[PDB]
Order: C-alpha cells, then structure tokens, then sequence
C-alpha cells in the first residue's frame, strides 16, 4: 500500500491525499 | 511539488502537512 | 504497545515520550 | 545496547522505560 | 560538538538549529 | 555537495554552518 510504496518507490503528495479524511 | 522518498515516521509527518485538520488514515500492510 | 525500530534521532524522539517529565539518559555504545 | 539494538534489530517501550530517570 | 549522519529531513532539521534566526540554503544536488 | 556529503559521510556542525545566511 501507500506506507510500502513512498518507502520503497517513491510517492507523491496527491497519492498520500489519498488517505486524508 | 515533488515526489517524496519517505519511511516511517516521515510519512505521517507527510500525511500530516497534507492533510491537515482533516485528519488522516495511517495504514501500514499487516 | 509494538515494538519499534528506532535508529538516529527517532530513539531520542521515542525516550521523550516514553519518560516524560521523569527525563532520560540516551547513551550509545562508544 | 539499547541505542544499538533498536536500531540493528526492533525493541519495546518497556525496554525503553529503564533508561528513563 | 560531534560529527554527523544526516539524511533528508534531518539535514534541515541540523540546518535549522546551526542556523537560527540566520536562516539557511537548503541545496541538494541535481 | 554538503546534503550529499552529511548523508554518504558524515559532516560536521562547521560544515553546515557554511550554508546559513
Ligand atoms: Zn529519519
């Protein structure tokens, strides 16, 4: 998931606003 | 804005800035 | 609680809010 | 140690705990 | 004062405390 | 330079002090 990918990979902030509520 | 290398507690330090008073999910694979 | 992998400053971060006002002793291996 | 072990291997709050004064 | 690894985050947050009210240049490499 | 120095090497607080303004 998101904690797996931006820690891996990379990520943006629009992938992480994803996971806002 | 750029792409972000982050582990741990940087990525709720991210979720948080993002997101703001909405609040957040933090969810790590089990 | 979890158990935890804590390296550099994120130790200290962790001792801060373990001990609180009791205070800690951060000490490496020399 | 403690600084060592948590971070080359994984560790509690309550190991933690016993270096708080 | 000792010598440092710093990573990311962590090199503006050495920044941020040599520094003060001086201010800093954060500069990575391209 | 100094961000990719501090994170392959170490670095030391005079260093860093170079990069204040
Ligand atoms: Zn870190």
């Amino acid at each position: 998931g998101i904690v797996e990918q931006c820690c891996t990979s990379i990520c943006s902030l629009y992938q992480l606003e994803n996971y806002c509520n | 804005f750029v792409n972000q290398h982050l582990c741990g507690s940087h990525l709720v330090e991210a979720l948080y800035l993002v997101c703001g008073e909405r609040g957040f999910f933090y969810t790590p694979k089990t």
